[PDB]
């Protein structure tokens, strides 16, 4: 599923991604933009040798267990494959795991480079949430 | 099971020939597209003119929406089209009318149908107002 903008910043809000750990919801679309332009179903085969999963691209190696991944870590406990559900709870609750690992959204280098710092708002600007 | 994605794909023989066919000509392609690096979803069927076609698609890892390959795959393994576009880091009327300032590159050269063809995908993003 690939989400409209504004679809997709309504349905983090319901989730209660707004303002969670102190990003507002603009932080959450614009991430989603360069990761995967709001495709659920994407997957990347990273530099690091595993794979990315869904809309937030949550690697093999920590993140979910794909099985494939050696040293597989499944922080999140959830398999990666409910990352690619056109639900985006499970990607909202590992992502909610991530940011709280103690390095905020920096744990996105895509955020980190292309999103912090800027007018995040604009990704929500216009939507009437 | 998923369709395959474009990686998969280029794991037969038949469809990996094409695909390197395909860029038998341009100069200066992208790493990313050469490589087919980067965030993919399950690829889709489709006919035209009584031909089948295998559309896949794939994107710049960590700047997917403004950097993504279309291709298109003749079922026959007999040829590849591809499709890339660009957009510029303007997040602001970008957003919303991004065919506006989009930049279009073709390889394979696509008849005027496989264009249309192509161009009708990208358009199917919910965002590609």
């Amino acid at each position: 599923k690939v989400f409209g903008r504004c679809e997709l910043a309504a349905a983090m809000k319901r989730h209660g991604l707004d303002n969670y750990r102190g990003y507002s919801l603009g932080n959450w679309v614009c991430a989603a933009k360069f990761e995967s332009n709001f495709n659920t179903q994407a997957t990347n085969r990273n530099t690091d040798g595993s794979t990315d999963y869904g809309i937030l691209q949550i690697n093999s190696r920590w993140w979910c267990n794909d099985g494939r991944t050696p040293g597989s870590r499944n922080l999140c406990n959830i398999p990666c494959s409910a990352l690619l559900s056109s639900d985006i709870t499970a990607s909202v609750n590992c992502a909610k795991k991530i940011v709280s690992d103690g390095n905020g959204m920096n744990a996105w280098v895509a955020w980190r480079n292309r999103c912090k710092g800027t007018d995040v708002q604009a990704w929500i600007r216009g939507c009437r949430l | 099971e998923e369709q395959p994605r474009l990686f998969e794909l280029l794991g037969q023989p038949g469809y990996k020939a094409t695909w390197h066919a395909m860029f038998k000509g341009e100069s200066d392609v992208p790493k990313w597209v050469s490589d087919a690096s980067g965030p993919s979803s399950p690829s889709t069927s489709l006919s035209l003119e009584g031909q089948p076609y295998v559309l896949a698609n794939s994107c710049k890892p960590h700047d997917c929406g403004n950097n993504r390959l279309l291709v298109a795959f003749r079922g026959d393994k007999s040829a590849a089209y591809g499709l890339q576009v660009s957009l510029p880091d303007e997040p602001a009327e970008v957003m919303q009318t991004p065919s506006k300032y989009a930049t279009y590159r073709w390889y394979g050269e696509p008849s005027r149908q496989v264009r249309e063809l192509l161009m009708k995908q990208l358009e199917s993003d919910p965002n590609w107002k």
